[PDB]
RNA sequence: GGUGAAAUUCUUGGAUUUAUUGAAGACUAACUACUGCGAAAGCAUUUGCCAAGGACGUUUUCAUUAAUCAAGAACGAAAGUUAGGGGAUCGAAGAUGAUCAGAUACCGUCGUAGUCUUAACCAUAAACUAUGCCGACUAGGGAUCGGGUGGUGUUUUUCUUAUGACCCACUCGGCACCUUACGAGAAAUCAAAGUCUUUGGGUUCUGGGGGGAGUAUGGUCGCAAGGCUGAAACUUAAAGGAAUU
């Protein structure tokens, strides 16, 4: 018996939400539709990980990955919704050098459009111009203050208009900039990166929302 | 312009895997396990075997449709080694020089935030 | 006699700290005697870059680099490995070379 | 399959027993490649070296 | 160092040493008379005030004590007397 | 010779002696 | 799978591997240092709380209230013992493949106690910085950590100060260094191990060749395991410290 999985495999093409400048991202190669267990209910819970520097074209976002879950099934086409704005393992580790303090802010939030999200913020103290002090630390209480400020900023940003706006904001890193602007008055800080985004709870399937991210 | 695959190299200290998946990763294209190509168990961590495996995978894939490839690399970890062993680099080289286009190499080694008590037992492994 | 004024390593105004398991022997060794070489290496060989540049989608993408902090414990810090053995005279040099 | 590459520089001599040379091979078909190769025996600069092996390479001999 | 006069110390050397370590144990603290923008007369405030301070009649904060010295609010004029 | 081992042996002997005493009792 | 080699075990049941989630229990990497804190042992997810603590400030207050302390107490790692929960992981015994002259030893594979807890006990460690503690002084130098002071100090900008992070100058307190000896060392080494033949700043506690020996006998404290305390007979001329060829 022939067991070759090319005759019994279907070649679909992945479309990213209207938040990203590139329409099509890649080619998902799943299963040729046979009666019972059809390639429509077979999908959904399949998440594609892809970078932003292909989705935008700009190589400023060469770091950081984006996770996209299947939410829309069409005729010989799959349309996806956002899931997890994560970070590249090599870039975060290159940010972590000796001497500078790593500040990790971790916030659980709820969306206005009814979704449970988790946002992490990895920050570093900077050896600014004219510093003879070879080491570059913080002062523990200062770290805590910074974390609190970051949490406040996250609360401000989230609970305000959907995931689609949040994703857009993430795209050219505006949140980071705003945090830097805020926290410059407590402790210097370089990088200040949003790193990881984790979505937890999805209540309904919906349709309108899915549509609104395509056109 | 190009069809993109995901390589997912598991070249741990003992055996290599060139387990080429989709883009979500749920459906595999071709795997060809690194230690299958050479039936000498000394030559499983060997670069040559890995290279051969990679070549085989390229033959399966490049001459069927997939032209471009993102390369994930992990040589185990968590409790094991956390370090790229012999066979990953060789595999990558093979992939490059068989003719397949590269879509950004990356390392996804499982690194814990401090894990369970790993093997050895305090005094550890004795060579 | 004591080989070092630092006796072991680093445990001063501290004491009885936290253990690390090693790279190769995987043995329980204090996070001071630990010996941390710290490996920064690009994913491919030094000669296996030109070829990659020639055959790739993303033209002029440059390289990712692995950052692996090794915990090469005193015992298995030496086979033909790093740190060697220094003269009892020239042991009081803390410099990275 | 047949390949051949000219030698240009010797990267010393390595081996437990010794004798076996580490060479830098440059391909006369496309000079863009300079590979580290294991060569057994007396070898200088500017010699055509036939290779049954296509891509596999090793440095140290132990 | 052969001979140093440990009875006539120079004005800089004494400054270098702290408070009690000098030959005459005297405070470095000069506590001040204040001229707040509201009131019309002088009031005494310590340089290291410990607790919260009021000027005269109205409960106006003059100095916030943080660490060593006192953080004088807004900007007032003061002398050592 | 190791001292720890010796100590252990001594302890064992002591235990044995105790047992013997108990038996006698 | 596994190592320097293979071999056990798991397998067309789809093993391994690739996603997704879920389950559980410990553990908090990278930041992590000649750095913090604490009476030590110890301690590293954050944020809430509940108290405590040094250090620093200080034209406060008290007024010798102190230093060390046989007694007696409070804590005290890990293993271990009792119960009850939890039971992923590693793993004493226990199997099982090897290796071996022989492995019940190192290597490999599984695996009950235990690890983690809530209640008890236990009280030892190379509980080590092998340096009792509180003092006082003698030497130079940076570097931090913590809090203070002065900067016509610099970029920070929202005009401008005011902060906070920076830079220099100082100190005060701490962990530590590096350099010498001019001392002390038996030296190795040491800013204390210095002020010790010019030998008495205060105090506790120990040791008197090695072995027998931390044993035997008592006593106690313990559910037990053991801990505290602690000999002698006999036995030998060495045991040992540091350095040197
Ligand atoms: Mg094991
Ligand atoms: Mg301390
Ligand atoms: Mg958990
Ligand atoms: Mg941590
Ligand atoms: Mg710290
Ligand atoms: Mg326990
Ligand atoms: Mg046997
Ligand atoms: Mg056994
Ligand atoms: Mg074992
Ligand atoms: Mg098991
Ligand atoms: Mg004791
Ligand atoms: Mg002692
Ligand atoms: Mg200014
Ligand atoms: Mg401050
Ligand atoms: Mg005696
Ligand atoms: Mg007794
Ligand atoms: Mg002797
Ligand atoms: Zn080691
Ligand atoms: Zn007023």
């Amino acid at each position: 018996r022939v067991v070759d999985p090319f005759t019994r495999k279907e070649w679909y093409d992945i479309k990213a939400p209207s938040t990203f400048e590139n329409r099509n991202v890649g080619k998902t190669l799943v299963n040729k539709s046979v009666g019972l267990k059809n390639a429509s209910d077979s999908l959904k819970g399949r998440v594609v990980e892809v970078c932003l520097a292909d989705l935008q074209g700009s190589e400023d976002h060469s770091f950081r990955k984006v996770k996209l879950r299947v939410d829309e099934v069409q005729g010989k086409n799959l349309l996806t919704n956002f899931h997890g704005m994560d970070f590249t393992t090599d870039k975060l580790r290159s940010m972590v050098r000796k001497w500078q303090t790593l500040i990790e802010a971790n916030v659980t939030v709820k969306t206005s459009d009814d979704y449970v999200l988790r946002i992490f913020a990895i920050a570093f103290t900077r050896k600014q111009a004219n510093q003879v002090k070879r080491t570059s630390y913080a002062q523990s209480s200062h770290i805590r203050q910074i974390r609190k400020v970051i949490s406040e900023i996250l609360t401000r940003e989230v609970q305000n208009s959907t995931l689609a706006q949040l994703t857009s904001k993430l795209i050219p890193e505006v949140i980071n900039k705003e945090i830097e602007n805020a926290t410059k008055d407590i402790f210097p800080l370089q990088n200040v990166h949003i790193r990881k985004v984790k979505l937890l709870k999805q209540p309904k399937f919906d349709l309108g929302s899915l549509l609104s991210l395509h056109g | 312009s190009q069809v993109f695959g995901v390589a997912r190299i598991f070249a741990s200290f003992n055996d290599t895997f060139v387990h080429v998946t989709d883009l979500s990763g749920r459906e595999t294209i071709a795997r060809v396990t690194g230690g299958m190509k050479v039936k000498a168990d000394r030559d499983e961590s060997s670069p040559y075997a890995a290279m051969l495996a990679a070549q085989d995978v390229a033959a399966k894939c490049k001459e069927v449709g997939i032209t471009a490839v993102h390369i994930k690399i992990r040589a185990t970890g968590g409790t094991r080694s956390k370090t790229p062993g012999p066979g990953g680099q060789a595999a990558l080289r093979a992939l490059a020089r068989s003719g397949l286009r590269i879509g950004r190499i990356e390392d996804v080694t499982p690194v814990p935030s401090d894990s369970t008590r790993k093997k050895g037992g305090r005094r550890g492994r004795r060579l | 006699p004591k080989k070092r004024a630092s006796n072991g390593r680093n445990k001063k105004g501290r004491g009885h700290v936290k253990p690390v398991r090693c790279v190769n022997c995987s043995r329980s060794v204090p996070k001071d005697k630990a010996i941390k070489r710290m490996a920064i290496r690009n994913i491919v060989e030094a000669a296996a870059i030109r070829d990659l540049s020639e055959a790739s989608v993303y033209a002029e993408y440059a390289l990712p680099k692995t950052y692996n902090k090794l915990h090469y414990c005193i015992s298995c810090a030496i086979h033909a490995r790093i740190v060697r053995v220094r003269s009892r005279t020239d042991r009081r040099i803390r410099a990275p070379p | 399959p047949v390949t051949l590459a000219k030698v240009i520089k010797v990267l010393g001599r390595t081996g437990s027993r010794g004798g076996v040379t580490q060479v830098r091979v440059e391909f006369l078909e496309d000079t863009t490649r300079t590979i580290v190769r294991n060569v057994k025996g007396p070898v200088r600069e500017g010699d055509i070296l036939v290779l049954m092996e296509s891509e596999r390479e090793a440095r140290r001999l132990r | 160092v052969l001979v140093q006069d440990l009875l006539h110390p120079t004005a800089a050397s004494e400054a270098r040493k702290h408070k009690l370590k000098t030959l005459v144990q005297s405070p470095r603290s000069h506590f001040l008379d204040v001229k707040c923008p509201g009131c019309l007369n002088i009031t005494t405030v310590f340089s290291h005030a410990q607790t919260a301070v009021t000027c005269e009649s109205c409960s106006t904060v003059l100095c916030t004590p943080t660490g060593g010295k006192a953080k004088l609010s807004e900007g007032t004029s003061f002398r050592r007397k | 010779m190791r001292a720890k081992w010796r100590k252990k042996r001594t302890r064992r002997l002591k235990r044995k002696r105790r047992k013997v005493r108990a038996r006698s009792k």
